[PDB]
RNA sequence: AUUGAAAAAAAUAAUAUAUAUUAUAUAUAUUAAUUAUAAAUUGAAAUAUGUUUAAUUGAAUAUAUUUUAGUAAUAGAUAAAAAUAUGUACAGUAAAAUUGUAAGGAAAACAAUAAUAACUUUCUC
């Protein structure tokens, strides 16, 4: 190496040159994924989605009705606040962190046609907390998560060292699975219909559960989790069963919203909402 | 080598994996590429127009509900307050719900609480 | 002007909505693709060696054609693993009793009976009236006192008609429309709310409980084109 | 059914084998693929079930939206807007995206694709912005070959080129290849395929072979060297390859120089410029322009000067590069050129 | 000390070559409590199942709608309401 | 090529064969493979050859010859867990803090947290 200084060329047209159509070497990879010549192929719109339909059909036009306040402008988050140049120091200073946060907050719009809530995504969180002594519970953790969802998990590692709990750095301890789309649907409807009534003091999700911006979650325990139909027809092969965090992501501007747009799909919620 | 707890963890891993699982590839004609594309293209685009259809229906319930709101102003004020008002804590109830693949027994609750 | 009070009671479907001659098909395909493409089932992980099920299952199943040397295999070489034909879809056959699920179409359905709300199962049906005229409309009421909320009065003058056998629940507190005239200086604020578990069954004459399609049969065509939009397709 | 009709949509949209025709439309999955030509091969080779009957839905769904979109073009007068309208039509036609995708589009066949029909045309321009006009740009800009001769190019035509008259191999050149001498030793062959709506009777076009990269030694830099120009070139869709056979002598502002570089002199971009007129109203036929023959110069040519005099608009460019071989005395000799010069291995 | 499964030399996956992991799953078909069957796609073979404690059994989802066993059975004669009203004097706490 | 089903051909790319040229080109033919690799007295499957039941095919069972089962993670050009620290090519963005969530607690994991004016394509009033 004569030099690390990285500079990048200005040029003297307009195309935009996609520098992975000019190679010969991924052939497999040029094609899409949705593309039926990829390798990466598979069928997406197998089914009509069941739940999907019904939020369509029903639900999308009561939230719509319920969300409508008149003539409602946009309430703008918390920004970086500039400086008033009252002094010469200002000239070229970044600007203020905002008021409350240090991070910077979305604005909330009004909800129209365009922006109903509605549910984005599903993350199926799994943490074993005792595959710091044996990494094998994290591979079963992973494998339940597989038969819940009929997706494919992804190893949680553990980031952190910390001596208090027995917990090494670079340590795989169970498994988190993000649904999208049909998968995800049919995951919710198990949940309404066949897992939850089956615990037994079972209020709700809470009304302080979530974030502040379109997201709600809860969690089951290991005794909750052998009401799975996939789970409870071999519970001599299932001795060992795990926990897990279950986040939904709404598309939803605030929390009261993702809140009333998942009760619309038969979610109890008990507590005292902020 | 192997205890038999290990034995049954390389089992369920197996489950997961696509080691020795997975099929050939599909392989098409040239012609039968093109007929799988046309039907892709003319799905894609029925389900475009089914969002458009949905989104236009949408905009209109919107327009309705302004047209109602403005009207209801110029009348009747606490007609109006009423109405609008904020909805936070509204909940769909219970009975609403998603609709199954093939119907019950009971069909339909003519009776209650 | 007088302030009238519109009502549409929306019972919602109770199963799935009924697929296109088009979609059907489609899925049909994406399926047969999805199995073409789908893995080997992992038999030996569901049912354990040596054991009672496994057994019924395995009788159940039919085998792969495997490879046998000096022999022509004109669909190419059987390429086999875990007892699968890799070149082609894997077909997997398999209180005690039959899950048999019941039919979609009702005995109301067939008779044609429009006053029972278990005529469409797959269709959201919409509450309609017929008033001392000839006319088809959704529920009017006069709102005389104008010192409760609309749709809590709309609620109530449903409840009145019913005596008590309707169960309602109020969308929101917002009037999805409204229908207006010149003739008679009124404005009828329209409110949504769905029936839950209840009968109607009763100035009006006669009622009925259609769908989208058949509003447009039964009441005026201004009318339809006026409150169209607010009713679902499905 | 729109699709099926010929009486006022040209031929081309029809795929020309019966075979692969009768293969997409049947009622039945029962013939096997005229594409897999051995019969071992198409034994072994099975279809996706269900795959027909769902065809002809999209089929029909695609007819009707393409029948529509004809009761448009049809009422539509201005040209690009029904041209436009045309290509939504018959876009999602399988039997024109059979053609297009499975027949050469370089040295296309009429009746396969036909450059005359918008659709195919459209189809054509998709294909060059994908890979060929990227790959152009990508070559001009790391040769600078932009700046250099001509400041800018907003590529329009796809411009292929070709030594066909010096060896007898048949080979299109890519961009920014290295020639021996004896393969540009005579002139080259353009092709200038355009794919924007354009008058074909009236529209004229220039092409210039530029040498930015030949050594002036009392500057102490470079100059520019017109090797090959041309003027008022009539192109059509299909009929668009320039060869000494279509252009006159008349044409011939100045006739084809070989390159010749020097010993240590370098590397020489030869980069062709291809330029259309500009067009005049209330004139039938197509309107010529003259060249002061005097004016121009050979040994130092600006470009950019020249192209302002005559209001020209750069549509397409190809570039070559060539350098010292022992065959470019050979060359220099039979064009009577004089010895040439060698230079200094060391740029001191 | 950790109980660990240790790692073979990994397969390479070629760039292009990837291919989504379609798992086997069967069309199963769920009954309720009451009669409403659903179709849903799963990974364990059985093409039907009914279920007993569901959403549409229970008080919280429609609020407007074997040791007991045993008990049961060997307490049958006596036939164990009246019996509550009779054993259920409500002075001594 | 033989076998199944009921005159030919007109891309790219790969492969095979041939030749053109001080040009890694062209011509003809064909569209393979694509997540595998030794070693299994025991599991499972197929085919062949016998025998018995309702010329026949199904069904059962014996031997032979094979095939499968060694069940092991990445499926994405992966992107701030840990691991190859020098080359090159392609691509991307961190952190903190905050709001939550099964055991989880200040401290394990996962989720979420700035703005879309203009532009291109697609569907649509």
């Amino acid at each position: 190496p004569k030099s690390a200084c990285s500079l990048v060329k200005p040029v003297h047209h307009l195309v935009k040159i996609d520098k992975s159509k000019l190679s010969p070497r991924f052939p497999e990879l040029k094609y899409d994924k949705s593309d039926i010549r990829s390798p990466g192929f598979k069928p997406k719109d197998t089914h009509a989605d069941r739940l999907n339909d019904h939020y369509l059909n029903t639900l999308q036009s009561d939230l719509l009705l319920i969300n409508y306040s008149h003539n409602a402008a946009v309430v703008k988050g918390l920004k970086q606040r500039a400086w008033s140049g009252d002094s010469p120091y200002h000239l070229n200073r970044p600007p203020k962190n905002p008021r409350g946060s240090k991070a910077q907050l979305p604005d909330i719009h009004p909800i129209k046609w365009s922006n109903i809530p509605g549910l984005e995504s599903v993350v199926i969180n799994c943490f074993v907390r005792e595959a710091r002594e044996n990494q094998l519970l994290a591979i079963t953790a992973a494998l339940q998560l597989q038969q819940i969802t009929g997706c494919k998990p992804h190893p949680i590692f553990s980031k952190n060292d910390v001596p208090t709990w027995k917990l090494r750095k670079g340590h795989q301890m169970g498994a988190k699975v993000e649904l999208k789309g049909k998968e995800m649907s049919q995951f919710l409807s198990t949940l309404t219909e066949i897992v939850l009534p089956r615990i037994r003091e079972y209020k709700g999700i809470s009304n302080q559960s979530g974030n502040r911006f379109g997201g709600i979650s809860f969690g089951l325990t290991a005794e909750d989790i052998k009401f799975f139909p996939e789970i409870d027809a071999n519970q001599d092969s299932w001795p060992k069963t795990f926990g897990m965090h279950i986040n939904i992501n709404t598309s939803a501007q605030l929390d009261y919203q993702a809140r009333t747009l998942l009760s619309g799909f038969q979610f109890p919620f008990f507590g005292e909402e902020k | 080598s192997l205890s038999p707890l290990a034995q049954r963890v390389v089992t369920q891993l197996s489950v997961m994996s696509a080691s020795r699982k997975q099929p050939k590839l599909l392989k098409l004609a040239r012609e039968d590429l093109i007929k799988h594309q046309t039907i892709e293209k003319c799905w894609s685009i029925y389900q475009q127009q089914q969002r458009e259809r949905r989104n236009l229906q949408l905009e209109l319930q919107y327009k309705s509900i302004e047209r109602s709101m403005n009207l209801l102003q110029e009348l009747s004020p606490r007609l109006f307050e009423a109405a609008n008002a904020s909805e936070k804590g509204k909940r769909f109830p219970m009975e609403m719900k998603v609709p199954t693949d093939f119907p019950p027994n009971t069909l339909w609750h003519y009776n209650f609480r | 002007p007088k302030i009238k009070v519109g009502v549409l009671l929306s019972r919602i479907p109770i199963i799935k909505s009924e697929l296109n001659e088009l979609e059907k098909k489609y899925y049909e395909y994406q399926s047969e693709l999805e199995k073409r493409l789908m893995w080997t089932f992992p038999a030996y992980f569901y049912f354990k060696k040596g054991t009672v099920a496994e057994h019924k299952f395995l009788s159940l199943q039919k085998g792969p054609i495997s490879k046998k040397n000096g022999i022509w295999f004109p669909r190419g070489i059987p390429d086999i693993k875990h007892g699968r034909e890799r070149s082609t879809k894997q077909e997997v056959k398999l209180v005690n009793r039959p899950v048999i699920p019941n039919d979609r179409i009702t005995e109301a359905d067939r008779s044609n009976d429009m006053k029972s709300l278990e005529r469409q199962l797959s269709r959201t049906l919409y509450l309609l009236v017929k008033d001392k005229s000839g006319t088809w409309k959704f529920p009017n009421f006069d709102l005389s006192d104008e010192s409760k909320p609309l749709h809590v009065h709309a609620e109530n003058e449903l409840k009145l008609l019913s005596g008590d056998q309707i169960y309602t629940w109020s969308v929101s507190a917002t009037p999805i429309g409204v229908l207006q005239d010149e003739r008679n200086r009124t404005a009828e604020f329209i409110v949504k709310s769905h029936i839950l578990a209840g009968k109607f069954d009763l100035a009006f004459e006669d009622f009925a409980w259609l769908t989208k399609g058949e509003i447009s049969e039964y009441v005026p065509k201004d009318y339809f084109n006026k409150t169209e939009f607010l009713l679902a397709d499905n | 059914h729109i699709w099926s009709d010929f009486t006022t949509r040209p031929s081309s949209l029809s795929i020309q084998s019966s075979k692969v025709k009768n293969y997409l439309f049947q009622k039945k999955a029962s013939l096997d693929p005229p594409s897999i030509s051995r019969r071992s091969n198409r034994i072994k080779y099975s279809p996706p079930e269900h795959i027909d009957e769902i065809f002809r839905m999209s089929y029909d769904f695609l007819e009707q939206r393409s029948s529509k979109f004809y009761e448009l073009a049809n009422k539509t007068k201005n040209p690009l807007k029904k041209d436009a309208l045309l290509i939504k039509a018959e876009i999602n036609n399988p039997e024109v995206q059979y053609n297009f995708q499975f027949n050469n589009k370089l040295n296309n066949v009429k009746d396969i694709i036909d450059y005359d029909v918008p659709v195919y045309r459209h189809l054509g321009k998709q294909h060059w912005e994908s890979y060929g006009q990227m790959l152009l740009m990508q070559r001009l800009e790391t040769l600078a070959a932009i700046p250099d001769t001509l400041p800018t190019l907003v590529p329009r035509a796809e411009v292929n080129i070709k030594f066909p008259f010096s060896t007898g191999v048949n080979k299109w050149i890519e961009p920014g290849e290295f020639l021996s001498s004896n393969v540009t030793s005579m002139r080259p062959i353009f092709k200038i395929q355009e794919y924007e709506l354009v008058n074909v009777e009236k529209q004229l076009y220039t092409v210039l072979i530029v040498n930015p990269d030949v050594p002036d030694l009392s500057n102490d830099s470079f100059k520019t060297a017109l090797c090959y120009g041309l003027v008022n070139i009539n192109l059509t869709y299909n009929d668009n390859l320039i060869d000494p056979r279509k252009f006159h002598s008349s044409n011939i502002i100045a006739d084809y120089l070989p390159p010749v570089p020097e010993k240590n002199a370098g590397k020489q971009r030869f980069v062709v410029w291809v330029f259309r007129q500009p067009l005049i109203e209330d004139k039938q036929g197509p309107n010529m322009l003259e060249i002061d023959r005097k004016e121009l110069s050979r040994d130092d040519f600006d470009i950019r000067q020249f192209t302002k005099k005559y209001n020209l608009t750069a549509i397409g460019a190809h570039i070559w590069r060539s350098e010292w071989d022992a065959k470019v005395a050979a060359v220099r000799e039979k064009y009577g050129l004089p010895p040439g010069r060698v230079f200094s291995r060391v740029r001191r | 000390t950790r109980i660990t499964l240790p790692r073979r030399p990994a397969k390479k996956i070629q760039l292009g070559k990837s291919r989504p992991a379609i798992y086997h799953q069967f069309n199963v078909k769920m009954e309720l409590s009451d009669g409403s069957v659903v179709i849903r796609r799963s990974q364990y073979p059985k093409g039907e199942i009914r279920l007993i404690q569901d959403q549409r059994n229970n008080p919280l989802w429609n609020p407007s709608r074997g040791s007991l066993d045993r008990f049961n059975k060997r307490y049958s004669s006596l036939f164990s309401t009246v019996e509550l009203s009779e054993e259920n004097k409500k002075k001594t706490q």
